[PDB]
RNA sequence: AUUUGUGGGUGGUGGUGCAU
């Protein structure tokens, strides 16, 4: 149970953050990041009622002042709740500019994005519009190559999903450093998506979307030299099994004319 | 009269917005004055106390160890490339002619 | 220990008729 003065100060700070969209931040918001009980301070302040510019300023202050794990947890919770609330409030599922700036700050925070925010949204199963917005944000702002390849290998090791496929497509469009293990993870994702003629699978025999087809085309265009001869033959077998009409021909041409590692 | 009423309505709305902003500023000032120190003392007296991360760390280590990039651009049409080259050559020729004249 | 000297991408968080 928080104290009465604590509850009153947190409610006043939350109301001030909800009623403010511009200007200067209060000394309460300036001294809240210098304490250790930031999670309890935010739970007492109820940041689910603030504005988008206030949320962007709070995310910027957290990324500038706070530490790795606390910033990751706070960014995960606050950004996931605010993004879900904004996508639910928008009938056309559109994002705000201050929300995009807060997402850019949370992506500039390297540990807070992949471990905290991006993995939890994919675990909560964001929709196709949220996956497209995340892919647009990841194509606009680019994080470090280590975190980019880590998110790519994590989405490849994870199962098939719309958000995971959109993240893999955005990673293939960004074209970060694809190591031997990253190419092996991508080839394992491709082998789990390809059909196995003794134990079949739903992801092995399921239909893939146009975003996954474009992701495979970009991967064959970019990381052909990261795949070996057997991996290129497996990619050609996957393009023969679950290929396409127009995007599949350039994919097979890249898989047949690309170099080997 | 309609334009004057429009001006008056705009001024009234601006005054209302200014009053709201002043109220919000006063509230924020009172907050920073008292509730700041209150919440600071309260937070000082209070207390508020992996597979994905492992895979990410492994992938990051792998990417730091080895890297193989070959981001080749999309090959344009041969006719389009020839047209672009011809345009560049024509631009060069026109520039040379312009230099020779003026 | 993120940023510096050099190359480098650059129009659609587009309006849009109408048929489905």
């Amino acid at each position: 149970a928080l104290p009465e003065k604590v509850i009153k100060a947190y409610t006043t700070v939350g109301s001030i953050l909800k009623t403010w969209t511009h200007g200067k931040l209060p000394k309460l918001f300036k001294v809240i990041p210098s304490l250790r009980n930031w999670q309890d301070v935010i739970y007492v302040t109820n940041p689910e009622e603030w504005s988008p510019h206030v949320v962007y300023e709070a995310t910027k202050l957290f990324v500038s002042n706070l530490t790795a794990k606390e910033s990751q947890k706070f960014i995960n919770l606050i950004l996931l709740e605010r993004f879900r609330d904004n996508i639910e409030t928008s009938e056309d599922h559109s994002l705000n500019y201050h929300i995009y700036r807060a997402v850019k700050k949370s992506l500039y925070k390297p540990s807070a994005f992949f471990k905290g925010f991006l993995f939890p949204l994919v675990e909560t199963g964001c929709n196709v519009r949220e996956a497209t917005i995340a892919g647009s944000v990841l194509a606009k702002v680019s994080v470090p190559a280590l975190h980019s390849s880590a998110a790519l290998s994590y989405l490849l090791r994870l199962p098939f999903s719309p958000p995971t496929t959109v993240f893999i497509k955005i990673l293939l469009d960004k074209k970060y450093a694809l190591p031997y293990q990253t190419v092996d993870d991508c080839v394992y994702y491709f082998m789990r998506f390809r059909i196995l003629d003794g134990s079949n699978g739903e992801d092995a025999t399921r239909v893939l979307p146009v975003i996954w087809h474009k992701a495979f085309l970009t991967f064959a265009q970019r990381y052909k030299n990261d795949i070996t001869q057997d991996q290129r033959d497996f990619l050609l077998e996957t393009v023969r099994q679950r290929g396409h009409k127009d995007i599949g021909p350039e994919i097979r041409r890249e898989l047949l004319a690309g170099a080997s590692r | 009269k309609k334009t004057k009423a429009e001006v008056m309505k705009e001024v009234i709305a601006k005054s209302k917005f200014y009053k709201q902003e002043r109220q919000k500023a006063q509230g924020i000032m009172e907050d920073q004055i008292d509730n700041l120190d209150d919440n600071f003392e309260d937070v000082m007296s209070e207390l508020m106390m992996t597979d994905l991360d492992k895979e990410y760390d492994i992938k990051v280590k792998e990417l730091q160890l080895d890297k193989r990039a070959a981001p080749s651009d999309r090959t344009k049409t041969e006719e389009e490339k020839n047209a672009e080259a011809e345009e560049k050559k024509r631009e060069l020729e026109q520039q040379r002619l312009d230099r020779m004249n003026g």
